[PDB]
RNA sequence: AGUGAUCUAGAAAGAGAUCCACCUAUCAUGUUG
């Protein structure tokens, strides 16, 4: 995701990065 | 000035100090009290 | 009233100090609650964060008064040092009572453009007191005009 | 807002547009690459140089 | 957060 | 006490920056500062205007 | 709180479980401590 | 400020004199706090109270 | 006694009080060298030379051990809250200042007698294993005496505990039919009853170690049995290597070592591959049960397991092993809550502590029989694995943890660390359910954790304890090279080079690492080299009576008893002993006053002292005085000059000095580790600039134990080879805490520059 | 036993260089006695 954010130029400060991190760490809890 | 008190407390202490002098207010025998206040003019500039 | 109350709280503190050593205790921070904001100096100065260094600060009143001869801009509070005296006044109640005197938040806001903002509640009325265009501009190369 | 265009998340109160047409294809291709990362073993915790090849 | 001088309530209310 | 003057002025000129840099240097190098102070007390007898 | 009598359960299956638990915990500790892009910036 | 107060002490000693200055300050071993005296007889011993 | 100069926080408080006018300069009668380590290099033998507590270092049980228990912390955060709210109510109640206010042949071991003798004849070493209740400990020595091994020297037997050595010697004498002394005897620290005619001698391992310091061939003995040698004490390991060398010297020396099952091969491979023989014992079968899953919170699993037993299991008392005093106290309280909450649905249950710091009178509550119609739960340390036997136990609950000591050699820190037990200790717990009858052991850890995360045998004391006394004794035996002495498990080099550094700076060793004459005289004393050094300097300084008294007090357990319900009397009576200069002179006060009172027990009960530990300090004082009479010395009194006393303790303890830094409290001079004064100290809140300490203990924090005031000039005079006057003073300073700022580096022109550059969008 | 006493108010064109009241920071150590 961080590499994707680099090519797309995603604002790292934006809340979407936080929510997406949780949207993947919940899977890191899943299995 | 002294580190022990702020100027208002200095004035208060001084006033209470005068009031606590023994027989300071008695005038039966014709006694009197004199409070002299003055400035040491040009004290700093006259230092050799 | 500050001096009379100071004589009182500091005599009470002196008595508690002697009992605290008789019991070989330490005085707790909240063993002196209620007196903290009282006395001249304030009782709270006994627990000033830098007291281990301030114990060496001597001639601090005359130093502060003599600042008038070496600095163009001086604090009008030349007569008191918060490190040594503590907070000698607290005006926080004035703001509360002035709001009441003006008729409350409702009456105050009736004088403002608040209703035209469509803002939900007066509670969210957080003025951004730390940013703005003029704050971005003050550092730039600018003429006097 | 319409149920046809999207739906509210409720957890964050945000409204999300549903994916339609090529949007689904991209979302599925996204899943494909993500699986390919786990498949090729590059994974995440491992500081592998080949990772850039699977984004 | 709301400042203390707003949160505090005059004695006559309570 | 020397730092106090600067505690809230956001706009500084070259002279103020020079003083504040010297103070910051004294905080970073207390031993060299003390050595210099004592050397000046012991030997400096001519001073700047 | 549940017990099994000694020898009744297979110990190497429980060791497999403990190995899974270990490597899960250790990988999760990288998940907790890898310096992210924001941290590196 | 230090120099000023020291030269002021000189002037204080000229105004008070050795004897009265000693009564006011008290013995070096046991100095009086401000405005106090070791005894009422010392307080009354001289016109400068 | 010179006044303690006030620290700056105290000067501040007095200044503010005087400023207020509530006190004056009439009321306060006060107000009227930097020591560096020496930068010479060390000696030739150190110039050329300068543990694994668990099977898995980050495995689940070690994480569980480090993480403690949430139940215990939630219980503290109830006790603290309750204590505070009670204090608040008391304070408001006070805030209104209202102005008017033939048996032998039944023991299992007799079935083996003929084997258990021919094996001792035909071999040199024999690694005997024997299950508890076999009779091996009392019978083997008698069987050897029956067989004429006694014809050519004593049959010595070592026990790891004094009370074992005595009770076994008396039992063996009651079976041989004679007194102690004559045919059977014992020899322990402070007591020798051995006679001219003694056949069998029971002693502690430490006594055979000190006899070997006199006679390293150990020629007085025909047969030496090391009993309970599976406990791997420092003395036992030194005896292992001594006895291998003496055995090579002596064909006629027989040796019998008591192994456990799990170190029997370790011991056989060490003692030249000698036979192992296994003796059966009087013990019943124990069903082990294991948790199906890891337990996150061993205290909470243990409390559940108790309640589950009490309800669903049949008659039998429950022994729960716990790591220390305050888990035990907390568990007694929590279980009493839980049982009271279950109420009428459950039968009667009674809850009891046992641990070593407990008074003897209170410990004796635990071996009273349970009332018929009630069940006993005992919450015990490892004290109940070995030292204390409770009769009637039928269930063991084993959470799998114990506190273990490790010496942090370079820092000088005794660390107590909760860590998993070994499989050997787990089996010692298992057996405790089996003494009364066919009991059960509930292990609060999985079977796989038993196999795959617990060490097979416990890490021996020799790899964990401070070795400087061991090194002094071995070098006094002339055992000059510590590797040619083949320890069964060699001590880490970490403990070697620090022990050698200590003995070097004490001047016990020369610059090539040979023992000096001073080290030779120090070896005569049964006490740590720093105490030995202090004592010899007290003979040079003619102050030995007071110093021997303090040394005795320093060698016993804490003499002050602080009952959980009396922490105000037990503090004001303790504070009556406090000497102004600190703990060493405080202990001299305690002892002297317990001597003016006629050594009486009541004096200890009334002043909250441990009479057990004081009469041990009296025994240590007597032993040291007997050694002085052996040399021909006398104990001179200095009439207590407390400078002469403190200088004489600096002579040993100079490496244990610490200085105040006003920012961070005490830092040791030798290594800079920050340390606190323990609240138990006389010097708590009496902060002196330089102190020395007996030791440092890491508990929740590093605390110095037994702190005493010293002058730094004495460091420079006593150890000019270890200290020097200060210097690398290129440290830093910080401004005062400007309360109103939200970034305390924002005053720097550097950070002002960065704020401006950022506000200009300048990237840098 | 409650009377009276009531400034103020905006337009044009120029000018203007900044700093200091201000949210209350003590023991919990395994065993060997
Ligand atoms: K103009």
């Amino acid at each position: 995701t961080e590499i994707k954010d680099i090519i797309l130029g995603q604002n790292i400060k934006a809340p979407s990065v936080k929510r997406q991190k949780m949207a993947e760490l919940e899977a890191a809890r899943s299995e | 000035p002294s580190d022990s008190e702020i100027p208002p407390l200095l004035v208060y202490k001084w006033t209470q100090g005068i009031n606590n002098l023994s027989e300071i207010w008695d005038v039966s025998r014709g006694q009197s009290a004199v409070l002299l206040e003055t400035t040491l003019g040009e004290m700093a500039e006259k230092i050799d | 009233n500050e001096f009379l109350d100071s004589q009182r709280v500091w005599a009470e503190y002196a008595t508690k100090r002697q009992e605290a050593i008789q019991q070989n205790r330490r005085l707790a921070f909240e063993e002196l609650e209620g007196s903290w904001d009282r006395g001249i100096p304030r009782i709270s100065t006994l627990f000033q964060r830098d007291r281990h260094t301030l114990a060496y600060d001597r001639g601090h009143r005359i130093r502060r008064e003599f600042k008038q001869y070496s600095l163009e801009r001086n604090s009008p509070f030349w007569w008191t040092n918060s490190h040594h005296d503590g907070k000698l006044w607290n005006l926080n109640a004035y703001r509360t009572d002035v709001i009441q005197a003006l008729g409350g938040i409702e009456t105050i806001l009736e004088h403002t453009l608040f209703k035209g903002t469509g803002f939900n509640s007066w509670e969210g009325l957080f003025w951004e007191k730390a940013s703005g265009f003029e704050d971005s501009m003050q550092f730039k190369k600018l003429t006097h005009a | 807002k319409t149920e046809t265009l999207g739906a509210v998340d409720e957890k964050s109160k945000m409204f999300r547009r549903h994916l339609t047409g090529e949007g689904l294809k991209l979302n599925e291709l996204n899943q494909f690459a993500r699986s390919h990362a786990k498949e090729m073993g590059i994974r995440d915790e491992i500081e592998d140089k080949e990772k850039v090849q699977h984004v | 957060h709301i400042p203390r001088y707003i949160r505090n309530q005059p004695w006559y209310y309570k | 006490d020397l730092k106090d003057v600067y505690a809230s002025k956001v706009r500084l000129n070259a002279s103020e920056r020079e003083e504040l840099a010297l103070i910051e240097e004294a905080y970073d190098n207390p031993h060299d500062t003390l050595n210099r102070i004592k050397k000046y007390l012991l030997t400096q007898r001519v001073f700047k205007p | 709180l549940k017990f099994v009598s000694e020898g009744v359960g297979n110990v190497e299956a429980q060791r497999i479980r403990e190995q899974v638990e270990q490597k899960k915990y250790e990988a999760e500790y990288k998940r907790k401590t890898r310096k992210s892009l924001r941290d590196q910036l | 400020s230090f120099i000023f107060q020291y030269y002021g002490l000189v002037i204080d000693l000229l105004l008070l004199g050795q004897e009265r200055a000693t009564d006011l300050a008290g013995p070096a071993n046991n100095p009086n706090e401000f405005m106090q005296f070791k005894s009422k007889e010392v307080e009354k011993a001289h016109p400068i109270r | 006694i010179k006044r303690r100069a006030l620290t700056s926080p105290e000067r501040w408080e007095i200044r503010q009080l005087i400023a207020s006018g509530a006190a004056s300069i009439d009321d306060y009668p006060e107000l009227k060298i930097d020591v560096e380590l020496n930068t010479d290099d060390g000696p030739k033998f150190l110039k050329d030379q300068q543990p694994k507590i668990t099977k898995v270092p980050r495995g689940f049980m070690n994480r569980s051990a480090i993480n403690g228990s949430n139940a215990i912390r939630d219980h503290r955060e109830e006790k603290l809250r309750k204590k505070r709210e009670i204090e608040q109510q008391i304070r408001k109640q006070q805030s209104f200042d209202d102005p008017t206010k033939a048996q032998r042949q039944t023991l299992p071991v007799y079935a083996m007698r003929s084997e258990l003798i021919q094996a001792v004849r035909d071999n040199q070493f024999l690694v005997i294993v024997g299950e508890t209740g076999s009779g091996k400990t009392t019978q083997i020595t008698q069987y050897l005496d029956e067989e004429g091994f006694s014809n050519y020297g004593m049959i010595g037997c070592t026990q790891p505990r004094r009370v074992a050595a005595v009770s076994v010697a008396k039992r063996v004498a009651e079976e041989v039919g004679c007194k102690v002394g004559h045919d059977v005897g014992y020899t322990i620290r402070f007591e020798d009853v051995t006679g001219p005619d003694t056949r069998i001698k029971y002693m502690t391992d430490g006594m055979l170690q000190r006899e070997a310091l006199l006679d390293p061939e150990m020629s007085k003995y025909s047969v030496i049995m090391l009993d309970e040698a599976h406990e791997r004490t420092v003395a036992t390991d030194v005896l292992f290597a001594l006895l291998k060398k003496a055995a090579i010297k002596r064909p006629e020396l027989k040796v019998i070592v008591t192994a456990a099952t799990l170190n029997s091969a370790k011991f056989s491979e060490y003692f030249l591959n000698c036979p192992i023989i296994n003796i059966p014992g009087k013990t019943f079968p124990v069903e082990v049960l294991y948790s199906q899953t890891p337990q996150m919170d061993y205290i909470e699993a243990a409390l559940d397991c108790v309640i589950d037993i009490h309800i669903n299991e049949g008659p039998g008392d429950i022994l729960v092993f716990l790591t220390g005093q305050e888990e035990i106290d907390s568990c007694c309280e929590i279980l009493y809550d839980r049982v009271k909450t279950l109420g009428d649905s459950i039968g009667e249950l009674l809850i009891l502590p046992v641990y070593s710091a407990l008074p003897s009178e209170i410990q004796s509550k635990i071996f009273e029989p349970t009332p018929k119609g009630s069940r006993k739960v005992v919450f015990a340390t490892n004290i109940a694995e070995t030292s204390i036997t409770i009769d009637g136990i039928y269930y063991v609950v084993d959470p799998g943890f114990a506190k273990i000591n490790i010496y942090n050699a370079r820092a000088g820190i005794e660390q107590l660390i909760v860590s998993p037990i070994s499989q050997a200790q787990a089996n010692q717990r298992k057996g405790r359910a089996g003494r009364t009858g066919p009991g059960k052991c509930y292990r609060l850890y999985t079977e796989s954790a038993f196999y795959n995360e617990m060490l097979e045998n416990t890490v021996p004391e020799i790899q964990r304890q401070n070795l400087s006394h061991t090194i002094l004794m071995l070098k006094a035996m002339g055992i000059n090279d510590l590797l040619k002495f083949d320890f069964m498990d060699p001590p880490p080099k970490n403990l070697m080079l620090n022990a050698l550094t200590e003995l070097y700076h004490l001047q016990s060793l020369d610059d090539e690492g040979k023992l000096t004459n001073l080290g030779k005289e120090m070896s005569l004393f049964p006490m740590d080299p720093t105490l030995s050094r202090s004592l010899l300097s007290s003979v040079d300084n003619q102050c030995s009576d007071e110093i021997v008294t303090i040394i005795s007090m320093l060698s016993v357990q804490n003499v002050f008893y602080r009952p959980k319900d009396r922490q105000l009397e037990a503090d004001s009576k303790k504070a009556k002993f406090h000497h102004p200069y600190g703990d060493h002179l405080t202990l001299l006060n305690v002892y002297t006053r317990w001597q003016q009172a006629n050594y009486s027990e009541q004096y200890c009960k009334t002043n909250f002292l441990h009479f057990r530990h004081l009469k041990r300090a009296r025994d240590v004082k007597s032993q040291i005085s007997m050694i002085f009479k052996k040399i021909g010395l006398k104990l001179i009194s200095c009439h207590s000059d407390p400078d002469l006393i403190r200088k004489t303790f600096v002579s040993g303890f100079f490496m244990n000095a610490a200085k105040r830094d006003s920012q961070v409290g005490y830092k040791t001079i030798n290594g800079g580790t920050e340390v606190g004064i323990h609240p138990s100290s006389s010097l708590y809140g009496k902060e002196y600039e330089y102190v020395m300490y007996h030791s440092i203990v890491l508990t929740s924090r590093e605390y110095m134990s037994q702190v005493t005031s010293i002058e730094p000039q004495w460091l420079l005079e006593v150890a000019p080879h270890f200290y020097k006057a200060g210097s690398r003073k290129k440290a830093k300073i910080i401004p005062l805490h400007n309360k109103f700022a939200k970034d305390q580096n924002s005053w720097r022109l550097s950070s002002i520059r960065q704020s401006r550059e950022r506000a200009l969008g300048i990237k840098r």
